[PDB]
RNA sequence: GCUCGCCGGAAGACCAAGGGUUCCUGUCCAACGUUAAUCGGGGCAGGGUGAGUCGACCCCUAAGGCGAGGCCGAAAGGCGUAGUCGAUGGGAAACAGGUUAAUAUUCCUGUACUUGGUGUUACUGCGAAGGGGGGACGGAGAAGGCUAUGUUGGCCGGGCGACGGUUGUCCCGGUUUAAGCGUGUAGGCUGGUUUUCCAGGCAAAUCCGGAAAAUCAAGGCUGAGGCGUGAUGACGAGGCACUACGGUGCUGAAGCAACAAAUGCCCUGCUUCCAGGAAAAGCCUCUAAGCAUCAGGUAACAUCAAAUCGUACCCCAAACCGACACGGUGGUCAGGUAGAGAAUACCAAGGCGCUUGAGAGAACUCGGGUGAAGGAACUAGGCAAAAUGGUGCCGUAACUUCGGGAGAAGGCACGCUGAUAUGUAGGUGAGGUCCCUCGCGGAUGGAGCUGAAAUCAGUCGAAGAUACCAGCUGGCUGCAACUGUUUAUUAAAAACACAGCACUGUGCAAACACGAAAGUGGACGUAUACGGUGUGACGCCUCCCGGUGCCGGAAGGUUAAUU
RNA sequence: AGGACCGAACCGACUAAUGAAAAAUUAGCGGAUGACUUGUGGCUGGGGGUGAAAGGCCAAUCAAACCGGGAGAUAGCU
């Protein structure tokens, strides 16, 4: 039992990205950000209460930030979890 | 048997086996068996301690039975069996209670021998008893210095005590060494010598057979610079000077017991 | 030919890591040390 | 794009470690790239790493570390018990195909497995910080059974030759298929089952151990591979539709047999040797306190569960360690022809041509080739080169520790074709036939397949171990017996070590060594042991105690603190 | 059987000629079932360690490592 907060916390974002569109229309499932924290339980149970739709199953990892260089300063980008979501057969997400 | 082997290549031609048939050919009795690392001589402090140990072949420690308190029970050898941790052979024993223990296999000791522990027990060969229990002029080996302690002395391939007096309430032996020592007279022993006698006839003929049973070469002071030993130095071979330990204290003669609370026990020293 | 440095994360970590500099006195004092100086990077600790 | 060339036990493929975006796509060429650069491991932006079964995490422990109390220590602190950490070792579970620009045993397709809960009905002794078993273990050797894999034939598809021939004993390609489940074989180990008792296993034990007694000779455990299923599937040479020339979609024959065969598996086996070969948990089992008609246990069936972290890329290297796009770096995979071979040569798969080129064709330098006549005259020195080089057979001295020396030396044969023998000796081994406690059985049988070595006859060359590969040999002699070790980076030796010898110490709280100590090593050893010193296989051997040491002695002289 | 023999890997480093290289190259060379070699982890600390002993090795440093401090040591010398 998971929290109505902590669930809509989960969630960060969609990712938007060819490989993405094509999870989505033939695998039927979709690629969230989610926070690093938020397991996958965690996530599939905020899929299904904030999207209203069931999930298979999650697989999630962490994509590590990239090193890059602002003129001559050195900087890191963030590290974030990526989700991919399989969804039900027959489960159309808007 | 002691045994030369033929010179089929050079470190093998001075080789002389000693075989025994009679060990047993098989995996030790493992409940017995335990757990024994190597040290490298080094101690605690991770230092060297005594030079010349190191490496060698993984052993097992056989739990030998030095107290042997199975007093009245008969006991009947199963066999004899080689340990590596020592140069006398040890015997599993099995006593008519069902327990079995390895104990120094004695000279004529053989698979089916019965033997016995305690004062009631028979002046035998393998039997154990108190000293004022035995007969002055035997042979026992396996002897304890404190009562309930567990033998000590005359533990060797092929050693021996004589217990040569008993006056009242202690008994002098006579040492393998030669030195002459008081023991309390309820202090255990076992009769006979202990067994594999012809051990000393074995020679190893290379320098990996040490190595084999865990010795590191010795380097001789003489060869050494002077930092390192007090023999050390000298253009070509020079020696100008009396002999001495690494640490600078003679060697050849000089006396260093120095234990004032054993000296009322010895009542002659070896020569 | 092999040189000296033969990277070890494991064993990098142990010999000098934060953890075993706590654990001793003197590594204490080293960690102190290098506070004072201001060091960005206090221990090897990535 | 077509040729050429190089690697191919690697210069190919997959990992660990280490790196940390170098991966893929677009874009730019100032700097970086030893030149140019449209290219890049460079710049900028975007994308990319999907796990119940792989690994970590996790349970268990080794060396070792930390260490409540504790012991010890001016302080700091040292050692260490109970404990707790610590892999490089032990511990549940997944395979095949398809897919991305870039991930995949992680996605998809199919087919599996595991171990937990929870709920069930069925039953009914469960229970550990404890007992027992197990896990659990060395080297070498030898085979036998296998497979990986390869070759040939068969089959299927395609072909009929840019130049003489090529419808055949011709040419090219393919002929693959898992885990799992069932079977329990080649083979290995062990005698089983029941009853009775017992000073043993810190207590108890129905368990283990030990005694007896009965009865049956088959009982159990283990075990590669094969066979069956998995699979009416997948994959499949290439054909056929579209084409952003990157590819996408449809389709799809045969898919057998024999032989050979590992260093891989049976094998943690067997045989043997001495130098005598982890631990703990998981796992099985026994009970104790307990509880007692409850829980717990096993039984299937249902459901839920498997979180977290890693997953890109390089990884004998341009990405790691070397200041560099410069030698080092552990593991796994191991095709063909020749060959003993993982050597060597040429090749496959695959990957590269080493990030300055173009000319010229002086000296001199480097690395190579050949050389009249001489053949060590060179030189400190035959340094370096040259030479030898294989298999089989013949043959082989002194001396010897009888093993050696010895591949001593020195010689002969060696290709191809035919015949012996349309392919032999051998190896393998199908049908058929017989037996049978019935199977992966036993006999007989020999088809087919494979296949040396030899002899005889012929034949070509200058040459047949034709290339690569592949000992130079002998004689006297010093030193060291020998195999070993050594000055990382001018010394590999006659130096060190060595087995052996001798002396000497040390009676166990050993001597000695590290430690203000506690303690630890010595050693879970005990004089057939341990320490120290010298000598140094083996053979024949091996006067002086005055000096300095050490050992013993203590009559006298001298002699501290103290008084 | 073997600190047995020939010989690849692997370990080394006797001869030779010659910065890509702060010790390499090529051609040869020794060992190659052992006193072997190697991965991972562990322990020994500076008058200390380790040393089949060469004063060898202890992070390209060794007849006393490196870092910081006494410290502006002292320098009848340049």
């Amino acid at each position: 039992m998971i929290r109505e907060e902590r669930l809509l916390k989960v969630l960060r974002a969609p990712h938007v990205s060819e490989k993405a569109s094509t999870a989505m229309e033939k695998s039927n499932t979709i690629v969230l950000k989610v926070a690093k924290d938020a397991t996958k339980a965690e996530i599939k149970a905020a899929v299904q209460k904030l999207f209203e739709v069931e999930v298979e199953v999650v697989n999630t990892l962490v994509v590590k930030g990239k090193v890059k260089r602002h003129g001559q300063r050195i900087g890191r980008r963030s590290d974030w979890k990526k989700a991919y979501v399989t969804l039900k057969e027959g489960q159309n997400l808007d | 048997a002691v045994v030369k082997c033929k010179p089929t290549s050079p470190g093998r031609r001075h080789v002389v086996k000693v075989v025994n048939p009679e060990l047993h050919k098989g995996k030790p009795f493992a409940p017995l068996l335990e757990k024994n690392s190597k040290s490298g001589g080094r101690n605690n402090n991770g230092r060297i301690t005594t030079r010349h140990i190191g490496g060698g072949h993984k052993q097992a420690y056989r739990i030998v039975d030095f107290k042997r308190n199975k007093d009245g029970i008969p006991a009947v050898v199963e066999r004899l069996e080689y340990d590596p941790n020592r140069s006398a052979n040890i015997a599993l024993v099995l006593y008519k209670d069902g327990e079995r223990r390895y104990i120094l296999a004695p000279k004529g000791l053989k698979a089916g021998d019965q033997i016995q522990s305690g004062v009631d027990a028979a002046i035998k060969p393998g039997n154990t008893l108190p000293m004022r229990n035995i007969p002055v002029g035997s042979t026992v080996h396996n002897v304890e210095m404190k009562p309930g302690k567990g033998g000590q002395l005359a533990r060797s391939a092929g050693t021996y005590v004589q217990i040569v007096a008993r006056d009242g309430a202690y008994v002098t032996l006579r040492l393998r060494s030669g030195e002459m020592r008081k023991v309390e007279a309820d202090c255990r022993a076992t009769l006979g010598e202990v067994g594999n006698a012809e051990h000393m006839l074995r020679v190893l003929g290379k320098a990996g057979a040490a190595r084999w049973r865990g010795v590191r070469p010795t380097v001789r002071g003489t060869a050494m610079n002077p930092v390192d030993h007090p023999h050390g130095g000298g253009e070509g071979r020079n020696f100008g000077k009396h002999p001495v330990t690494p640490w600078g204290v003679q060697t050849k003669g000089k006396k260093t017991r120095s234990n004032k609370r054993t000296d009322k026990f010895i009542v002659r020293r070896r020569s | 030919m092999k040189r000296t440095f033969q990277p070890s994360v494991l064993k990098r970590n142990r010999s000098h890591g934060f953890r075993a500099r706590m654990a001793t006195k003197n590594g204490r004092q080293v960690l102190a040390r290098r506070r004072a100086k201001g060091r960005a990077r206090l221990t090897v600790s990535k």
